[PDB]
RNA sequence: GCUCGCCGGAAGACCAAGGGUUCCUGUCCAACGUUAAUCGGGGCAGGGUGAGUCGACCCCUAAGGCGAGGCCGAAAGGCGUAGUCGAUGGGAAACAGGUUAAUAUUCCUGUACUUGGUGUUACUGCGAAGGGGGGACGGAGAAGGCUAUGUUGGCCGGGCGACGGUUGUCCCGGUUUAAGCGUGUAGGCUGGUUUUCCAGGCAAAUCCGGAAAAUCAAGGCUGAGGCGUGAUGACGAGGCACUACGGUGCUGAAGCAACAAAUGCCCUGCUUCCAGGAAAAGCCUCUAAGCAUCAGGUAACAUCAAAUCGUACCCCAAACCGACACAGGUGGUCAGGUAGAGAAUACCAAGGCGCUUGAGAGAACUCGGGUGAAGGAACUAGGCAAAAUGGUGCCGUAACUUCGGGAGAAGGCACGCUGAUAUGUAGGUGAGGUCCCUCGCGGAUGGAGCUGAAAUCAGUCGAAGAUACCAGCUGGCUGCAACUGUUUAUUAAAAACACAGCACUGUGCAAACACGAAAGUGGACGUAUACGGUGUGACGCCUGCCCGGUGCCGGAAGGUUAAUU
RNA sequence: AGGACCGAACCGACUAAUGUUGAAAAAUUAGCGGAUGACUUGUGGCUGGGGGUGAAAGGCCAAUCAAACCGGGAGAUAGCU
């Protein structure tokens, strides 16, 4: 069983976007911007744990970051974690 | 037999075939197969030390029985078989507690003969016996030059070898080169000689039969430059020179063997 | 034309990578002349 | 937006490599873009990549790498055993439809499948680092059976025509549906079963191998496609209603048959040839040590798990390799119509583009093309270039020859369209009906319907019927090299190199020889019908004399002669 | 059957013209040779500089080859400009 720290630490922002907030209207599916190292399994559990709702499967992809360039300096910004987490159609967070 | 092709391409004018109806046309005997990968002539630090080497088509290993120690079961020809290996065909012999073997074929030989070892074999061909229990006189083929080491002398399509005269421990032998040497007289050897006598009268007809079995061109000396070969240079074809190897040592007539350790069974030189 | 940089990227680490520097002597003093000369790039690996 | 033009075995659509945000939206036009720019692969900001089944990771190995001890080497290090890595190869499992501005075999709907862990129940000899089987393999050729796919008819919806005609043998559009599950077909292979025994498979083995009996002859394995179900579903021409003009919502007919047909599948098959065609694991089976109403194995059911990383976009290219938005290079897959032998070629479809300076004018001259009086190689180093020939069927074809060739030698005739033979022939395909039986995806008969050359005769149009594109110039004498090949990447493709064949010569196996201070390795898991070197260069007729010189081989009496003493 | 024949893809490079501060530091156009093989091609591997590899041209070894490239000896030496 994860312990409840990590658990407290894996999950980092909700993630605002058109495409989020037809998931969560439409398939019952929020997006979270999570901990670079979080598994599928360590999110659901933070999810059922910090959340309290039922969760029934999390889909997850890693975002690059963008190369940039700021008064002709070159910068990369961090990859990151996003996972589309879906609840079992009676929750509604 | 022998067949010469039509030449209905200049490719086949000259090519002469020598096909065995009595070879077996399926496939080998799994078993007794294994793998053995081409050399290119390249030794382990990976530079040519044979030249004209490489290419051909791919071939699997027979495990060919040269020691023929598994004395006094009888065994019976099965089939004869093609061996890309090597010039000779090869049997696969079935002993009578069921092992199977490959062996030489020597001449005469046909599915369903018999053939035994041991010193207590009858002379007939395909046996193998110590050469001390073997009449002098006869040919034999596949000599062992150290006793339970394998056979290793006349082993090639069409050759023998003659027991010449046997004193006390050693007998000596007449080499189809001509030379004669001593062996043990414990040494084993199969009686009559190698099969598929014919090979020789084979002719290859092109060169692309030559690189189907894994020889390369050969550039003559005389056609480099000197810093390639020592025969190298000209303006035109010039020689003026003493025949040399690649190396700078004479290739006509120069002998080249010195071995004496082993100079005391060489009875005559070929010659 | 073909041109003679024809890129692959494993052919590339397996000549000129970290740990193919690594495993020999002299390799391992190419490593220690670059750390010397201060680049920030030691290797093709990054 | 309408018209025009170009590609269409690509200039369309996918994948791999490689690149890395170039992808989509909003905004800006300084610089970048060979011009302008409101546009952009440019600047600025935001958004976008969802997997138990796809790939990597993972299990297994090839070439090869590394390599405990080890062997060897002044040191550094070299080689290599046990091992351990290494794909370009072997190994479990998913399809159809819908949806975003941008992802989808990943999301949603529907229907599936695989492996493993737990638990219950019912039976039960389980057990490997070992044995055996299997995996497991070449080139070419020939069909037969199919499908993808196309064409036509039927069916359904719509139409009745800007200019003569068009209710019909008329025009336009659609007529689609997967994995999985059941059936086990065309076809391919193989005799089956039961006992007893055994110098074999390092030990054992009930497994494999071998031997001897008895008995039965049909049993097993593999297998495209079809058919049924999946599916009363989905999709579907179009119609209706909005539109904030991009699109959104609703509804929804027919959804069949015949013929033709792959380079795809059956097929890792079959036939044949010589040049004789990976490995290991997964998988099945056998036992050893061992365990012993335990563990373990088999089956059913229930339940849980399948992590992590990639996923945008380009990808014959403006995003990769060429300093460029560069007429260059870049592996694999897909493959429609008409004509055609064809993946050639012409015109088109799906789809995609007009190549990021234009506007005029209509000199010389340059480039790429068209035609040319009379002549016809007079040109020129030279017929260089150009012109010309060019298809299919049939007739016919010389010297010479190694009897195969030469040969497509040379040369000649026919060729469009319409009608008839024959309302569509020879042929191919093949329904209904009828009759049998081991009864089925069966056998025989039967011929409806569909498709369909080639030829002959007659007629007919033009200057011309292989009408375009496409598509051999031919013959004679001679040098050289036998031939197919190879070569100076980037001024030389040849008579040069190679070659099969020939000869000499070395080499007896711990081979000669080569790489290497060495250990070793190649030669070769080969053994004188073999291997190395050298010259010559198919084949035919041949290959003469010289051993004084220089080499090499043999000899060993004498002369001379080193270290040593 | 065939290092057989004609001919696309594919692999080459015989002729001519153009180009020659090129569209291109070797191409384009029209013709041209092989096209089941001594073929061609992808991926990975091995051979290292007096060394490799070479159907042999002193060819090729990263637009460099009668001895690669990079760093050092090194400010080599230069009766020469
Ligand atoms: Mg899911
Ligand atoms: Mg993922
Ligand atoms: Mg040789
Ligand atoms: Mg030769
Ligand atoms: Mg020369
Ligand atoms: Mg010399
Ligand atoms: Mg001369
Ligand atoms: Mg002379
Ligand atoms: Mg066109
Ligand atoms: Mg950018
Ligand atoms: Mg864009
Ligand atoms: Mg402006
Ligand atoms: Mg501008
Ligand atoms: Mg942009
Ligand atoms: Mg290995
Ligand atoms: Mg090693
Ligand atoms: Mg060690
Ligand atoms: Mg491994
Ligand atoms: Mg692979
Ligand atoms: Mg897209
Ligand atoms: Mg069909
Ligand atoms: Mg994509
Ligand atoms: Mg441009
Ligand atoms: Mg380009
Ligand atoms: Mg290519
Ligand atoms: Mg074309
Ligand atoms: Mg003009
Ligand atoms: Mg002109
Ligand atoms: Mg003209
Ligand atoms: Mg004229
Ligand atoms: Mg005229
Ligand atoms: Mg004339
Ligand atoms: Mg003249
Ligand atoms: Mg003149
Ligand atoms: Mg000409
Ligand atoms: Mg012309
Ligand atoms: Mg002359
Ligand atoms: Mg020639
Ligand atoms: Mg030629
Ligand atoms: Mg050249
Ligand atoms: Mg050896
Ligand atoms: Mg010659
Ligand atoms: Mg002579
Ligand atoms: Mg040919
Ligand atoms: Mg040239
Ligand atoms: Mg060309
Ligand atoms: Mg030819
Ligand atoms: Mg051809
Ligand atoms: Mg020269
Ligand atoms: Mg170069
Ligand atoms: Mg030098
Ligand atoms: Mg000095
Ligand atoms: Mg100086």
């Amino acid at each position: 069983m994860i312990r409840e720290e990590r658990l407290l630490k894996v999950l980092r922002a909700p993630h605002v976007s058109e495409k989020a907030s037809t998931a969560m209207e439409k398939s019952n599916t929020i997006v979270l911007k999570v901990a670079k190292d979080a598994t599928k399994a360590e999110i659901k559990a933070a999810v059922q744990k910090l959340f309290e709702v039922e969760v029934e499967v999390v889909n997850t992809l890693v975002v690059k970051g963008k190369v940039k360039r700021h008064g002709q300096r070159i910068g990369r910004r961090s990859d990151w974690k996003k996972a589309y987490v879906t609840l079992k159609e009676g929750q509604n967070l | 037999a022998v067949v010469k092709c039509k030449p209905t391409s200049p490719g086949r004018r000259h090519v002469v075939k020598v096909v065995n109806p009595e070879l077996h046309k399926g496939k080998p005997f799994a078993p007794l197969l294994e793998k053995n990968s081409k050399s290119g002539g390249r030794n382990n630090n990976g530079r040519i030390t044979t030249r004209h080497i490489g290419g051909g088509h791919k071939q699997a290993y027979r495990i060919v029985d040269f020691k023929r120690n598994k004395d006094g079961i009888p065994a019976v020809v099965e089939r004869l078989e093609y061996d890309p290996n090597r010039s000779a065909n090869i049997a696969l012999v079935l002993y009578k507690d069921g092992e199977r073997r490959y062996i030489l074929a020597p001449k005469g030989l046909k599915a369903g003969d018999q053939i035994q070892s041991g010193v207590d074999a009858a002379i007939k061909p395909g046996n193998t016996l110590p050469m001390r229990n073997i009449p002098v006189g006869s040919t034999v083929h596949n000599v062992e030059m150290k006793p339970g080491k394998g056979g290793q002398l006349a082993r090639s399509a069409g050759t023998y070898v003659q027991i010449v005269a046997r004193d006390g421990a050693y007998v000596t032998l007449r080499l189809r080169s001509g030379e004669m040497r001593k062996v043990e007289a414990d040494c084993r050897a199969t009686l009559g000689e190698v099969g598929n006598a014919e090979h020789m009268l084979r002719v290859l007809g092109k060169a692309g039969a030559a690189r189907w079995r894994g020889v390369r061109p050969t550039v003559r000396g005389t056609a480099m430059n000197p810093v390639d070969h020592p025969h190298g240079g000209g303006e035109g074809r010039n020689f003026g020179k003493h025949p040399v190897t690649p190396w700078g040592v004479q290739t006509k007539g120069k002998k080249t063997r010195s071995n004496k350790r082993t100079d005391k069974f060489i009875v005559r030189r070929r010659s | 034309m073909k041109r003679t940089f024809q890129p692959s990227v494993l052919k590339r680490n397996r000549s000129h990578g970290f740990r193919a520097r690594m495993a020999t002597k002299n390799g391992r003093q190419v490593l220690a002349r670059r750390r010397a000369k201060g680049r920030a790039r030691l290797t093709v690996s990054k």
